[PDB]
C-alpha cells in the first residue's frame, strides 16, 4: 500500500460518532478533512485530473486553469504532484488567508481584483481564451468526474464502514458533487433507499426556492464552502429527498461545539451540516435511523475568520 | 461573507 | 468501522513515493498529517489517557496538566473527545499562532510569561503541586504510553504496507517515541533487522554529542517539533543505529520543495526528516533499500512561521 | 527559533 503520489492516497476518512447531537448515536459523521490536502475536494481534485489524462484534454504541457478555496488547493496539490502548471484565478477579496498556502504549492495566482468569481471567471475564460491549446478548465460545477469519484469511493466507503447500515446522508451542497454521487452509490449502486438531504444556508436558499417554484433569490453568507447562489450542474435534483437550511451564526456555534465537545477538528460547513443533521435526528421520525454527515474540511483552514 | 462560486 | 469518539481513529496513515528525492523510488514517506488532530502527536494523545484511564490516575473528575504544541493539541482533543478538563502550560512566546486553536478546543492555557519550557513545567509542576488529587501530568517525555503506541499502530502499519520490505525508518526525534516505538516493532516484533535513523538539527546536535561521549552543547533553532536538547527518556537509544543531522534552512526548504515538488502538505520537521533521508538515500549503500520517512505534522500549522 | 521541551 504505497501510492504513486499523493492524489492517490485520496479517501478512506472516518466514521466518528457524536455525544453531544442526535439521539442515542444516530449521528455520526465523516472526517474529510483527513484527505491529502485536507478537503473532501481533493478527492474530485485527483478525478478531475485523471479524467482529463484519460481522454486527452490534459496532457504534458497544457496548463490546468480555473476559477475557485478548497477546490484550488485539492487542484494546486494534484498540479505539483502530478506535474503540471496552474494558474488560479481569485479576487483579491474574501476567503483569503491561503494566498500563500496556495502560493505555497507553487500555484500562480491570477491578482484578479468588483472582487467576485465573475471577475475571476471572467479572467479565467479570458485566460481559457488567451491560448485554447494551452489552457484546460476542469470545471467543478459541472464536470461529471467530480460526482463520479464520490460514486465510486466516498459512498462506498459509507456503505462499507456502516455495513448496509446508513439510512440518511447529509450533506452541504456547493457543487453538489458530494450528495450527488454518494446518493447514486447507495441508492443505485447498492440498492438502499436512504433519504439524502442536501444542506443549504437560509441567507441564499436558492434551491429551498427552487423546488417550490419560488423566485430564487441568493444572498451573502459567512458559510464558506457552500451556498453558490445557483443551482450547480453537479447537483442531481432527482436524487435529493430533503433540503434543510441553516443560518451562518449557528452554523460556526455548531463547528466550536465540534471542536470544543467533540474533539474534532471541523471547519465551518461541517458546522453547517451538523446543525441539519441535530435537527433531522431529533425527529423521532429518524430516531431508529443511522444518520451520515459530511464534514467537508477542517479547522486550520479558517483561523482568520468568524469560527476564531 | 460568501456569495457565488466563491469559497468553493 | 465507526469510532465511538475521534480519539479512536487514531493512524491508519498512508505511505506515498517521492518523485523528487531519493533513487528510483526508493524514499516513501508516511503523512501522519492525516490524523484527527493532524499530527502524529495524536497517537500518544489517544493512548496515554487511554492507559491513564486504565491504571487509574485518570478518572472521572481530574484535570489533565500539561507542557507543550503538536501534543498539546493531541491532548485538546482528547480531552474534548473524552470529557476531560485540561491545562497546557505554555509560554507567551514562540511555536504560537496557537493559542485561539488550543482555545478552540476548550483548553484554558495558563498564560505564562523568561518565556520557555520551565517556565511552563515551574508553573506545570506548581499546579501540579498545587493539587495532586485534582491534576495528572502525562509526561510526554518519559511516559511510556507514547513509545507504546507507535509500537502498535505507528510500526505495524509501517510493516503492513511495505509487507516487510521497509529497510530503513528515518525519523525526527522530539520525546524519541515515534523511532522508538517503531523500531521495536519491526525490530522486535517482525524480527527484521532495519536501520534506525534519528535525525536532530545540526544547532543541536544532542544525540550525535552523547553518543560520541563529546560535550553535550543544544542551541536554538527553527525545526519545530524536534531537538529538545537534552535526551529524553522515551528515546531508546539501544535500537538507534544511526543519528543524522539537518539544518533549518535546508529543513525549512526541503518542506517548500515537498509541497510544490510533490504536492504533499508537509510541516517544517517533515522537512529536516526529508533532507536527512535523500541524503542517506543517494548513497549506494541504500540503493537497493526501502526508506521509510515520517512526515510528523501538515503545513497549515506553520502559516506564521519562516515556512510561509 | 525552538529549544528545550518547546515546539514539542
Ligand atoms: C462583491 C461580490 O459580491 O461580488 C459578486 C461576485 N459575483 C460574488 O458573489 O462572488
Ligand atoms: C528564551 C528561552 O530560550 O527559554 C529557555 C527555555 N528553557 C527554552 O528553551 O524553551
Amino acid at each position: 500500500a504505497i501510492y504513486a503520489d499523493n492524489s492517490y492516497s485520496i479517501g478512506n476518512t472516518p466514521l466518528v460518532r457524536l455525544k453531544h447531537f442526535g439521539h442515542n448515536g444516530n449521528v455520526v459523521v465523516k472526517i474529510e478533512g483527513r484527505n491529502p490536502s485536507y478537503s473532501v475536494k481533493c478527492r474530485i481534485g485527483a478525478n478531475m485530473v485523471w479524467q482529463a489524462e484519460k481522454d486527452g484534454t490534459l496532457t504534458k504541457g497544457k496548463e490546468i486553469v480555473d476559477a475557485t478555496g478548497n477546490t484550488g488547493i485539492a487542484l494546486a496539490y494534484v498540479a505539483a504532484a502530478r506535474g503540471y502548471k496552474i494558474t488560479l484565478t481569485m479576487p483579491e477579496t474574501m476567503s483569503l488567508e491561503r494566498k500563500r498556502l496556495l502560493c505555497g504549492l507553487g500555484v500562480n495566482l491570477v491578482l484578479t481584483e468588483a472582487k467576485g468569481m465573475k471577475g475571476a471567471i471572467a479572467k479565467a475564460e479570458e485566460i481559457v481564451a488567451s491560448d485554447p491549446s494551452r489552457y484546460v478548465m476542469l470545471k467543478q460545477f459541472e464536470n461529471p468526474a467530480n460526482p463520479q469519484i464520490h460514486r465510486e469511493t466516498t459512498g462506498p466507503e459509507i456503505w462499507k464502514d456502516t455495513d448496509g447500515k446508513v439510512d440518511v446522508v447529509v450533506a452541504g451542497v456547493g457543487t453538489g458533487g458530494s450528495i450527488t454521487g454518494i446518493s447514486r452509490a447507495i441508492k443505485l449502486d447498492f440498492g438502499k433507499q436512504i433519504t439524502s438531504v442536501a444542506v443549504e444556508p437560509v441567507e441564499s436558499p436558492v434551491i429551498s426556492q427552487t423546488l417550490a417554484g419560488e423566485e430564487v433569490k441568493p444572498g451573502p453568507h459567512k458559510i464558506q464552502g457552500i451556498g453558490a447562489g445557483f443551482i450547480p450542474k453537479n447537483l442531481d435534483l432527482s436524487i435529493i429527498d430533503r433540503v434543510e437550511t441553516v443560518d451562518s451564526d449557528t452554523a460556526l456555534a455548531t463547528a466550536r461545539r465540534l471542536m470544543a465537545e467533540e474533539g474534532i477538528l471541523a471547519g465551518i460547513s461541517s458546522g453547517a451540516a451538523v446543525a441539519a443533521a441535530d435537527r433531522l435526528a431529533k425527529l423521532p421520525e429518524f430516531a431508529d435511523k443511522l444518520i451520515v454527515v459530511i464534514l467537508p474540511s477542517a479547522s486550520e483552514r479558517y483561523l482568520s475568520t468568524a469560527l476564531f | 461573507t460568501f456569495e457565488y462560486g466563491d469559497g468553493i
